[PDB]
RNA sequence: AGUGGGUAAGAGC
């Protein structure tokens, strides 16, 4: 919905079950354990 | 010559440049416009 | 001691090499102490895509390799394995070849 | 660019992954001011009403909204990312990042053959679909 | 050995730059016609 | 019109291509009535 | 000379 603020302690990569994908390992910050 | 019957002269030909141009802008729109086209026709166009 | 620095920095630069390699924590790409990449085993192809670095990273290690090449040469020579003409020859054959 | 809808934070883009159920969700992730964003900008744009049917077309500003950076490799100066069911879906430009359109495409009509090739494979319940038009090679001569 | 030098004098701040924005804790990262419209 | 025009001769034999000869028989025929005229490749007496 | 442009998608265990 437009125009509505984010919930406080909501991470947008979560929430949906979405997952991210690495193309390779030149682009994109270090993975951090 | 038609009296003669000699070789009174010697004619050297060439492809003029403008052929040239227009055979190159050919195959440049055939191998441009290839993008979703059958191997086959292309082949036949290149070849006509 | 300049061969204590060459050899230091040898180790450094593996060690931030292996570093590099080890990013998204894929650790199927061994970086063996010569600066030679290799997978540690038949990687499958989703890996091997996942595992591409660019042409700076590969530059960087094979500078990497030839300071250490010239480095084990002076290390050679300290050893006595070569002597002094020899450690000569060989500096001039890895920068000629 | 300015015509089409912008999403302003991270759950705002959930909201709108979650709200289709029928429709492809076409984002294209990048900075207003960047050229090649405003090539997709004016491409989508051209053909936001067209595919309205069967899509539906939302802007985010990577710089307000780096909360995909990370996890989407939102690093490119312009990426097409498309969604059906909140499942993203992978496409077989040729490029050999199956992932994202992470360049400009002028043509409106390889963008409208590409969103409706992906409407077909992801309502199918498959995944990742073949695009119609090849893009290892930009055909230029 | 010279040679090379001069060569490294002039390599060293591609990979200085790349391994700078490579190691940091953020990474970063045919439109001469469709440039004024 | 053409057959007309072929019937009575309204075109004289200068104006081409005529339905006789390919282009390059044009040009062969060129080159060989150039060679043909009653010395044509004289330049003694300065004739050019 | 050279990297790539060579990730099938899916189901939970």
């Amino acid at each position: 919905f437009l125009g509505m603020p984010a919930p406080l302690g909501y991470v947008p990569g979560l929430g949906r079950g979405a997952t991210g994908f690495t193309t390779r390992s030149d682009i994109g910050p270090a993975r951090d354990a | 010559n038609e009296v003669t019957k000699e070789r009174t002269a010697q004619c050297f030909l060439r492809v003029d440049d403008e052929s040239m141009q227009r055979f190159h802008n050919r195959v440049r729109q055939i191998l441009m416009a290839s993008g979703s086209t059958t191997f086959t026709k292309i082949v036949n166009k290149w070849n006509t | 001691d300049w061969v204590e620095v060459g050899l230091q920095v040898c180790r450094q630069g593996y060690n931030m090499l292996n570093l590099l390699i080890h990013r998204k924590n894929l650790n199927y790409l061994h970086l063996d102490y010569n600066f030679n990449l290799k997978p540690v085993k038949t990687l499958t192809t989703k890996e091997r895509k996942k595992s591409r670095f660019g042409n700076a990273f590969h530059l960087c290690r094979e500078v990497l390799r030839l300071t250490k090449l010239v480095v084990d040469s002076h290390v050679q020579y300290r050893l006595g394995n070569v002597d002094a003409f020899q450690l000569a020859d060989g500096l001039q054959y890895i920068f000629a070849h | 660019s300015y015509m089409l809808p912008h999403l302003h934070n991270g759950w705002q883009v959930d909201q709108a992954i979650l709200s289709e159920e029928d429709r492809v969700v076409v984002i294209r992730f990048g900075h207003d001011w960047d050229p090649t964003c405003m090539k997709m900008d004016e491409v989508l744009y051209s053909i936001a009403e067209k595919v309205k049917n069967f899509a539906v077309i939302y802007l985010v500003d990577i710089t307000e909204v780096p909360d995909f950076n990370k996890m989407y490799e939102l690093y490119d100066p312009c990426t097409v990312m498309f969604f059906f069911r909140n499942k993203h879906i992978m496409i077989d430009l040729g490029t050999g990042n199956n992932n994202k359109i992470n360049w400009a495409m002028e043509d409106k009509q390889e963008m409208v053959d590409i969103i409706e090739t992906v409407y077909r494979g992801a309502r199918k319940g498959r995944g990742l679909v073949v695009s119609p038009k090849d893009y290892s090679t930009k055909y230029r001569y | 050995w010279r040679v090379w030098l001069f060569f490294m004098r002039g390599i060293t701040p591609l990979l200085e730059r790349w391994l700078g924005n490579l190691l940091a804790r953020q990474f970063e990262g045919q439109r001469v016609e469709s440039h004024f419209d | 019109l053409w057959y007309e025009a072929d019937k009575r001769r309204l075109f004289p034999p200068w104006i081409k291509p005529a339905d006789t000869e390919p282009p390059p028989l044009l040009v062969y025929k060129w080159c060989q009535g150039i060679n043909n005229l009653q010395d044509v490749w004289e330049t003694s007496e300065g004739e050019c």
